[PDB]
């Protein structure tokens, strides 16, 4: 049973640098062309069609401000494929258009279903078990609900996040504006995950390099290390009388820890995508009834919670005149929301 | 369009000069391959 | 309130206290091995 | 009643914090 | 407050509910044979 | 009736009962405000 | 031909003085022209 | 290792400058040209810094219909004369 | 022993309890099916079918009924609002009923098969040992799901034996059940036309009996035996989970921008058609043409149906809502009881106004008025001190043609303003806040809620299916690797391809 | 000894022959005045 | 050290009109926008709290 | 009647079925030229 | 008084707050960087409505 | 284990577990139905997307009256 398919699945996992696998077929040219789009797009290409912003080296942006923007909101959902009704085959109106954001939008998801492919077909072909595939669902959970279903729920790609430093930081303040997303408790517990992860990144790290055993004569103790070691290379035992006796609880148990070590940032990162699904629908955590009852009814009572609303409408009135063009907003100055002097 | 010979003339030069010299070692190793 | 400040600025000199004359007591010497560091 | 509550979860944490600091089951080197 | 009706027993069944659930599981698991 | 030989003992043990309860009563403390809205 | 010749220092030295250089001409860069808000 | 050359062998011979010396700054300067000739805004469809209005307009171009973007696009570039 | 999260694990090779835990999940299911349209009918008020319609009320399984034919209650109305209706045994109630008695029966079956696991029939005949034969078990499975899908699609939707389905106009105004011939050609593949659902289930439902036929006699390839582990019945449930995720997402899809299977009588009007004025244009669009045939100016808004008006209404934009605000759209801005009819505003001059309608992303949104031009002619000011266009610098009035406020003017700046307020909420309406006791506060509907639950569910069973996938592709070192792994198969170079041995 | 153009090469070269021009464009920018 | 140092008013970085055409027409980036969203935030925040034009501390 | 967006659809098709087929000529032809040693 | 305009925040639970409302509400302005322990106000009820607690914890 | 009447008229539809074709069997038969397939998703999405539009189909809820 030596065929053309069992000739090709040997060359494809070959020894080499940089391993290649089946999953490396969809991986390589998607991945490719995500980075690539993005490069070119930040160094050449404008949005001046589309949000009426420079966007690109070319223009005179810097790293920071540079990005490849949504495309306009009277696209709506169009995959908007070069061939396709809107563009007709022309790249240069297709880049007009906005069409390098879908480009890299959906080559980057097939590249990261590639991507997780790899960690697949390598962990099988090594031998170990696929943890670290199962902990990559979480960037999927996020890329899949930012990038595509909050948009799907809205009215078009505009709204999506564009792919650039500061057009991201705008994404975040959007969602504080207009959905009141710090408020979200599966935001929330995706706070928790995020930094609960460093926090055991950072407290993991320097409890190891703390604990080590003398294995060798150097003052810098790196190299008293040996990878086909069978021995610990720093106490369980001390680190736990340590911990124990510092925070009142201690790990014991090094399989649980670093399976913990897993379960934090990934299961944040899950509840995070969820809430983004409901912010698809305008689905918020805007406000809380009892509180806008009272305030309505007693003009002294006062919150942080009604001092964030504040702030949020302020964000709304001043930034959606910019910030959504196609609504041809005009607000007198005599309407904008504002504090004494200010 | 004259700008497109102006920008692709300097890699194709850079590409015809690597062939140069790496063309005997080339047919070596693909000499050895078959 | 006065009452209360005396007390306060008693109790943290107290444990201030304890906190200098506690360094002072042979400090370095409290480890598991090497003790002789004077 | 809802300060109650919050109160009241509040208060099950921190005795669950000395259950499980005070009466851990010991860790035990086999 | 305004409060919604329904949150204290939603509340209260959130935290007995999957609670008892461990504290059950815990106590048959120390009455298993040592 | 004979007995089912795919029948298994359940555990969970202190550590995981202390990580469950606080789980659930930190979800709990987490979600109050907005079931009570 | 032979790898060795020249001394990885060397291009190390030389590679990292290229990328100063370009790096400082996008700084440069920030301050005239596009983009300088001039 | 996987059977390729290391790469310190390969950065620190003669041959591999004497390609590259020549292969890097062409490169480079062929990039140059195609934002020097002014190509680059061509392909892309990027304005010139004397392209984003006209005269005496202050409206951004911005495109309102999916299946007639295209013309509307070549519209506003009529419109800058 | 087990862990509390494998505590299931004890079904894997025993089918007679994996048969009862199913025949128990289904019980449960069904059971709550039966209690959830009970529960509806205790709460669901039938009186007005144009203002407070079940997509007003939160009502999750009733649009499901109607939407396969059962419209009516043995009580004698009907979701129309005809009166005198026998619906016969098919009723809300009927159907309930019939669920309940069904996971009775279901709960009765898991008890036997429970206590009765030990069956022959579950026995691999060659070894004695537990075995499923899952390829056959596939096409038997499907061949009875093409039977299915053929026999809905053939006798139900088309009405030939059965009801049919609901059909609308495209405002939603006159739904009704009807039967629904199947369309053949490439319009059938349009989401909005229900002769391509009825189409695909002819169409499907034949090519499952085929190609249930060709699973149950053609065995699987040894290859695709071994790559897909048909021996091991974790791979069915990877595959089963996918399949399930990707229907999710189709029907939360589908759910939100709508298709014939979704209509807005049944689950409430789509964000999109707020966003794009549908239903003001088609009002505009009567309005001209009662205008152009000679009626007055009145006549002409007097001549829009209520519910047509109802639908050009910001509080039944499914976008509206929020996450933790529960219940019935009624709760919110109270139960619909009128149509005040259409404001007009004008300023001194006698030019007419139009307010600035609220797009859904917006909690709140400041109230300003242009005229036909887009120039901005009045507001209502915050900072006052150098306001130039209040309604009272400005003159604004407001008149009313159709509805309950037709031919009254207003000319005093407070009641002006506060309908101009409603106006960026698309067509005023009087509501009664006071029965629910009304908090003012947007909610979304059944459109929305089922979106939510559905997109979040899909998602999450895509974790689902790479577990499982996962613990089937290696379950061979799911307690650990070899203990004996020796290093040169993890070390580069050693094995021509990576990690087989006969590559050295 | 060693082969010359391999998977590795082709990657490298994806990366790196796109970078260098990139670079040079946005070397030529830096001289762009309104 | 980011809040560290900004408690000294030295702040991220400022491009606001950065990018401007031939004419002079200020051309927006995705700071404007970031601009825009800040402003709305500093004009709200304390309403009743400034009697002159400029939130110095 | 062929419209110019299912012309544009199929050109897309097309495309990609090109772009796989070339893709996994080379792929083939390549593995076939070097064969992995075995015993 | 955090901003020490005369216009009282809630952070406690007992006067309309919940958990993820509720809070220590920082001293106030009139205070600015003045330390402002409990026997530093001539009574409790003005130590609370300055903020007190803050410094304290 | 215990035998029923109609677990012996069953008995037959789960006797072959194991049973397999040789080799690759249908698989490029099955290869084939795959393309199919997916290029027909393809056609429904962009259909539904507005990226293909064909004569006579209007995607929309003003379709047919
Ligand atoms: C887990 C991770 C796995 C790994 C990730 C793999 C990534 C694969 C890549 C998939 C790409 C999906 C493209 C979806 C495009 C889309 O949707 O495009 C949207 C179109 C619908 O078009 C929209 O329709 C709207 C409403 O129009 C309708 O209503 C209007 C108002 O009255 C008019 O009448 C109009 O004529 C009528 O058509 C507007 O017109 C919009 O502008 C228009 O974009 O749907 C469609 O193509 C198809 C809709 C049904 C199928 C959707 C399933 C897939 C997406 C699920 C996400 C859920 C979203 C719900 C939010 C929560
Ligand atoms: C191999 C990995 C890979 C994958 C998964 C994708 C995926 C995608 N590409 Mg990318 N692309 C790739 C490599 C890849 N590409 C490469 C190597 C290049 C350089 C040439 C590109 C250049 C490129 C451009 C310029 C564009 C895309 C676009 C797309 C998107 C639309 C694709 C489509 O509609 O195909 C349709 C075709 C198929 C799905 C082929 C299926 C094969 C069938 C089953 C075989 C049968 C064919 C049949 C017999 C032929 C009959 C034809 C006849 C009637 C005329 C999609 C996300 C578009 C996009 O991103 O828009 C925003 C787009 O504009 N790609
Ligand atoms: C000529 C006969 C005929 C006709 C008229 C129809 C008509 C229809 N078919 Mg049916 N069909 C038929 C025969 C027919 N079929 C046959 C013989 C088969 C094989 C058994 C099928 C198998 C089939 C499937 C699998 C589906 C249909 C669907 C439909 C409906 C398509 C309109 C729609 O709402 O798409 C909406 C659906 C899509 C546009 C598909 C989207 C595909 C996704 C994007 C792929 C990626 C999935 C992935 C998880 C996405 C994650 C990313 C995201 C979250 C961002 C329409 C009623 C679709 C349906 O049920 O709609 C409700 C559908 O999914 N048919
Ligand atoms: C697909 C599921 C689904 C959907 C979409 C609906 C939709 C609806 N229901 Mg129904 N219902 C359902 C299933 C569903 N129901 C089930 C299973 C029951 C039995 C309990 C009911 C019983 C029911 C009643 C009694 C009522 C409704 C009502 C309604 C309407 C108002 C919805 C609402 O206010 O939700 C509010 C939604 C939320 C507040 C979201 C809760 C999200 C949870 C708390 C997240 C938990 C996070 C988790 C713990 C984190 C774990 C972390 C860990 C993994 C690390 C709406 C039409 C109401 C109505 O108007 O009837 C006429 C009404 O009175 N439903
Ligand atoms: C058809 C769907 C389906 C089925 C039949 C199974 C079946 C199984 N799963 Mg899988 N799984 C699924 C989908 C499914 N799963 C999905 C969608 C996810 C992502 C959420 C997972 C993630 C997952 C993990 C991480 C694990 C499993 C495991 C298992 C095995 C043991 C389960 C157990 O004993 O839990 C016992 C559960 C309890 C004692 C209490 C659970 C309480 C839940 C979390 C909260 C309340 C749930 C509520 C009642 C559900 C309402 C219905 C819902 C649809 C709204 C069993 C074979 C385990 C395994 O592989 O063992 C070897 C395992 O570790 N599953
Ligand atoms: C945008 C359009 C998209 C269309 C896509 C269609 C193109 C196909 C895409 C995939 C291209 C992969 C190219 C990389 C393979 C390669 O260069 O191998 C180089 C091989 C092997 O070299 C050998 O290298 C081998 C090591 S290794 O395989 O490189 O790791 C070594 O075993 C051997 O001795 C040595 O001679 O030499 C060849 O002759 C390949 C022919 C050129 C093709
Ligand atoms: C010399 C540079 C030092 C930089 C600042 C300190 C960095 C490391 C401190 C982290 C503490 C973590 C917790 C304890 C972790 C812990 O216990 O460390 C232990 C670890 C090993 O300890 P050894 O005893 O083997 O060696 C330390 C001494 O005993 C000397 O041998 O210490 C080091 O490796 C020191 C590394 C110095 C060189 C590190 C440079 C890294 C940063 C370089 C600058 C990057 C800035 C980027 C900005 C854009
Ligand atoms: C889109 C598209 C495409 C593609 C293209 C491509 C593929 C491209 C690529 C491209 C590329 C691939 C590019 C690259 C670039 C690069 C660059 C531009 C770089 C830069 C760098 C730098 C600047 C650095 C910096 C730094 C850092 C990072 C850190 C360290 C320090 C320093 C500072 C030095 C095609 C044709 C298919 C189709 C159509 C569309
Ligand atoms: C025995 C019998 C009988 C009876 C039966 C019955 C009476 C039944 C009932 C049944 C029932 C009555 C059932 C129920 C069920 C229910 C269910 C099953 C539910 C569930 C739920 C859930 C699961 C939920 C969840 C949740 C929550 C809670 C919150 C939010 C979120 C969610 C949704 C997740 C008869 C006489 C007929 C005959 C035969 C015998
Ligand atoms: C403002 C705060 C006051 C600051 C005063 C600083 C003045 C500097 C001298 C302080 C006096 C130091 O006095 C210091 O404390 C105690 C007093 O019995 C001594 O005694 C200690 O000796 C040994 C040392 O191994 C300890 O183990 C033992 O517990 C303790 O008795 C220290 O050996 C002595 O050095
Ligand atoms: C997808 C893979 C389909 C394999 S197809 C398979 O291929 C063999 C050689 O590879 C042939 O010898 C065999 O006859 C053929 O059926
Ligand atoms: C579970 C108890 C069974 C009670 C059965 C009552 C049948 S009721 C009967 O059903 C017919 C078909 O629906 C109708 O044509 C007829 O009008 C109706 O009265
Ligand atoms: C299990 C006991 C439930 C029996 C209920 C039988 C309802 S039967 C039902 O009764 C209605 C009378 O209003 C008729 O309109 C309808 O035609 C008839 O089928
Ligand atoms: C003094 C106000 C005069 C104008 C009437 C207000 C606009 S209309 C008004 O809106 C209310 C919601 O706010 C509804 O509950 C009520 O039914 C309706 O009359
Ligand atoms: O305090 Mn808190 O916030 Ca710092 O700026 Mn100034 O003051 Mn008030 O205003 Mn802006
Ligand atoms: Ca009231
Ligand atoms: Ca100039
Ligand atoms: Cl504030
Ligand atoms: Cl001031
Ligand atoms: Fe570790
Ligand atoms: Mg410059």
């Amino acid at each position: 049973e030596r065929g053309w398919f069992d000739i090709l699945d040997d060359w494809l996992k070959r020894d080499r640098f940089v391993f290649v696998g089946w999953s490396g077929i969809l991986l390589f040219p998607c991945a490719y062309l995500a980075l690539g789009g993005w490069l070119t797009g930040t160094t050449f290409v404008t949005s001046w069609y589309t949000h009426g912003l420079a966007s690109s080296y070319l223009e005179g942006c810097n790293f920071l401000t540079v990005a490849v923007s949504t495309p306009a909101n009277s696209m709506g959902h169009s995959l908007l494929l070069l061939w396709g009704p809107e563009a007709q085959g022309d790249f240069t109106r297709w880049c007009q258009l906005g069409g390098l954001w879908t480009f890299i939008a959906l080559h980057g998801a097939f590249g990261l279903i590639g991507f997780m492919l790899r960690q697949f077909e390598i962990a099988r072909l090594v031998g170990v078990r696929p943890y670290n595939a199962i902990a990559f669902s979480a960037p999927i959970a996020v890329f899949v609900s930012v990038f595509l279903i909050y948009p799907l729920g809205q009215s078009s790609w505009f709204f999506a996040p564009s792919f650039g430093v500061a057009a991201i930081f705008r994404f975040l303040l959007f969602f504080q504006g207009f959905h009141n997303w710090t408020l979200n408790p599966f935001h929330m517990m995706g706070v928790a995950g995020v930094l609960g992860g460093a926090l055991l990144c950072a407290i993991h790290g320097a409890t190891v390099e703390n604990t080590l055993f003398q294995d060798g004569e150097g003052a810098s103790t790196f190299r008293a290390f040996n990878p086909t070691q069978a021995e610990e290379t720093y106490s369980m035992v001390t680190a736990n009388r340590f911990w124990s006796q510092i925070f009142g609880i201690a790990f014991s148990n090094k399989r649980w820890l670093h399976f913990f070590m897993l379960f934090v940032p990934v299961t944040g990162l899950w509840m995070s995508a969820i809430g983004v699904v409901g912010l698809a629908l305008n689905l918020r955590s805007y406000d809380f009834i009892s509180q806008e009852i009272r305030a309505a009814e007693d003009p002294e009572f006062e919150t942080f919670y009604t001092k964030n609303l504040l702030l949020n409408e302020g964000i709304r009135a001043w930034m959606a005149p910019q910030d959504q063009p196609h609504e041809n907003f005009v607000f007198p100055e005599e309407v904008l929301p504002r504090g004494n002097a200010l | 369009d004259w700008r497109v010979l102006v920008v692709l003339l300097p890699v194709l030069l850079a590409a015809g000069w690597a062939v140069r010299n790496i063309l005997p070692y080339a047919v070596k190793q693909v000499q050895k391959l078959l | 309130m006065e009452t209360l400040k005396i007390t306060v600025y008693i109790v943290v000199t107290f444990f201030v206290l304890l906190f200098v004359f506690g360094f002072l007591s042979g400090d370095p010497a409290r480890n598991p091995k090497r003790k002789d560091l004077e | 009643m809802e300060t109650i509550t919050y109160v009241f979860i509040f208060a099950c944490i921190i005795a669950l914090f000395f259950f499980a600091i005070f009466f851990r089951e010991p860790p035990r080197i086999t | 407050m305004e409060v919604n009706q329904l949150g204290l027993i939603a509340t209260a069944l959130f935290v007995l509910v999957p609670s008892v659930f461990l504290i059950i599981l815990y106590v048959q698991t120390e009455s298993q044979q040592k | 009736m004979e007995p089912n030989p795919n029948r298994q003992p359940v555990e969970l043990n202190r550590t995981s009962l202390y990580l469950g309860l606080l789980l659930i009563l930190v979800l709990a403390l987490l979600f109050s405000s907005y079931f009570f809205n | 031909s032979e790898g060795g010749r020249i001394p990885l220092w060397i291009v190390a030295t030389v590679a990292g003085m290229g990328v100063i250089v370009i790096v400082g001409l996008f700084f440069y860069g920030a301050y005239a022209g596009l983009g300088s808000s001039l | 290792t996987t059977g390729e050359r290391p790469f310190s062998d390969i950065i620190t011979s003669v041959r591999y400058w004497v390609i590259h010396s020549i292969t890097i700054p062409a490169l480079f300067i062929a990039g140059w040209l195609f934002v020097s000739t002014g190509l680059a805004y061509d392909v892309f469809g990027t304005p010139r810094p004397d392209s984003y209005y006209a005269q005496e307009q202050r409206s951004i171009p911005l495109v309102t219909d999916r299946f007639e973007a295209k013309q509307q696009v070549e519209t506003f570039l009529e419109q800058l004369k | 022993g087990l862990p509390w999260y494998r505590v299931h694990t004890v079904l894997i090779n025993d089918p007679g309890r994996l048969i009862a835990a199913h025949l128990m999940h289904t019980a449960l299911v069904a059971g709550w099916a039966g209690s959830m349209a009970l529960y509806e009918l205790a709460t669901f008020d039938p009186s007005d079918p144009v203002l407070n319609p079940m997509w007003r009320q939160g009502m999750f399984v009733l649009p499901f009924m109607a939407r396969l034919g059962v419209t009516g209650s043995w009580s004698g109305w009907s979701i129309t609002g005809e009166t005198g209706i026998d619906p016969g045994f098919w009723s809300f109630e009927g159907v309930a009923l019939a669920h309940i008695v069904l996971s009775g029966l279901l709960f009765l079956a898991a008890c036997w098969h429970w206590v009765y696991w030990d069956l022959e029939l579950f026995r691999d005949p060659r070894t004695g040992e537990p075995a499923l034969d899952l390829p056959k078990m596939f096409g038997i499975h499907l061949f009875l799901a093409g039977l299915l899908c053929f026999g809905f699609g053939a006798f139900h939707l088309t009405g030939l034996f059965g009801p049919g389905m609901w059909v609308s106009d495209p405002y939603g105004l006159t739904g009704s059940v009807q039967p629904v011939a199947p369309e053949w050609g490439p319009d059938g593949f349009n989401p909005y036309n229900p002769g391509g659902v009825v189409a695909h289930h002819i169409a499907a439902g034949i090519v499952g009996i085929i190609a249930g036929l060709f699973h149950i006699l053609v065995r699987p390839p040894q290859r695709l035996y071994k790559a897909l582990r048909m021996g091991n019945i974790e791979t069915v449930l990877s595959s089963s989970i996918a399949a399930v995720f990707f229907a999710a997402f189709v029907v939360a899809g589908t759910m939100w921008y709508g298709s014939a299977t979704t209509p807005i009588e049944l689950f409430g009007p789509t964000r999109y058609q707020w966003d794009s004025s549908y239903f003001q244009q088609e009002i505009n669009r009567r309005v001209q043409a009662s205008l152009a045939s000679g009626a007055t100016l009145e006549e002409a808004w007097s001549a829009i149906p209520e519910k047509l008006a109802f639908y050009d209404y910001i509080g039944n934009n499914p976008a509206k809502g929020g996450l933790f605000r529960t219940g019935p759209m009624n709760k919110g801005d109270g139960i619909a009881q009128a149509w005040k009819g259409h404001a007009v505003f004008r300023n001194k001059e006698g030019e007419e106004l139009f307010v600035r309608r609220m797009p859904a992303f917006f909690e709140s949104f400041p109230v300003i008025l242009t005229d036909k031009n887009g120039v901005v002619k009045a507001d209502i000011p915050f900072r006052r001190a150098e306001s130039k266009y209040s309604f009272e610098q400005q003159g604004v009035t407001v008149s009313f043609y159709g509805g309950e406020l037709n031919g009254q003017t207003f000319t005093d700046p407070p009641t002006v303003k506060s309908y101009a307020r409603k106006a960026i909420f698309g067509e005023i309406f009087e509501f009664d806040t006071e029965t629910l006791n009304s908090d003012g506060i947007f909610r979304t509907s059944p459109r929305g809620w089922f979106t939510f639950a559905h997109a979040v569910f899909a998602l999450l069973f895509f974790f689902g299916h790479i577990w499982h996938g996962a613990r089937t592709l290696f379950r061979d070192v799911f307690s650990g690797i070899d203990p004996e792994l020796s290093p040169e198969q993890v070390e580069w170079g050693f094995y021509q391809k990576v990690g087989d041995v006969t590559t050295r | 000894s060693y082969p010359i153009f391999t998977v590795r090469w082709v990657a490298v070269h994806t990366l790196a022959v796109p970078t260098i021009f990139f670079l040079g464009a946005i070397a030529a920018m830096q001289f762009i005045q309104r | 050290l980011g809040i560290s140092t900004m408690a000294f008013n030295l702040n991220g970085f400022n491009f606001n009109h950065s990018v401007i055409d031939a004419k002079g027409n200020v051309i927006n980036t995705w700071a404007d926008i970031i601009n825009r969203a800040n402003l709305g935030m500093e004009v709200m925040h304390e309403r009743n709290a400034h009697n002159f034009p400029l939130d110095l501390a | 009647t062929i419209t110019p967006s299912l012309k544009g659809f199929f050109i897309g098709l097309l495309s990609g079925a090109v772009v796989l087929g070339l893709t996994f000529a080379v792929l083939i032809a390549i593995s076939q030229i070097d064969k992995v040693q075995r015993s | 008084d955090i901003d020490g305009i005369r216009e009282p925040v809630s952070g406690s639970l007992l006067y309309g707050n919940n958990i993820i409302t509720g809070a220590v509400v920082p001293s106030s302005n009139a205070i600015g960087l003045h330390f402002y322990p409990i026997w530093e106000a001539a009574s409790l009820d003005e130590w609370l409505y300055n903020g007190g607690p803050y410094q304290l914890i | 284990a215990r035998r029923t009447w109609l677990g012996d008229i069953l008995r037959p539809l789960n006797s072959e577990y194991g049973k397999v074709a040789p080799g690759w069997g249908t698989t490029p038969l099955m290869a084939v139905f795959m393309g199919l397939f997916l290029v027909f998703l393809l056609i429904i999405l962009e259909i539904y997307n507005s990226t293909l539009i064909l004569d006579g189909v209007n995607v929309s809820w003003k379709a047919l009256g």
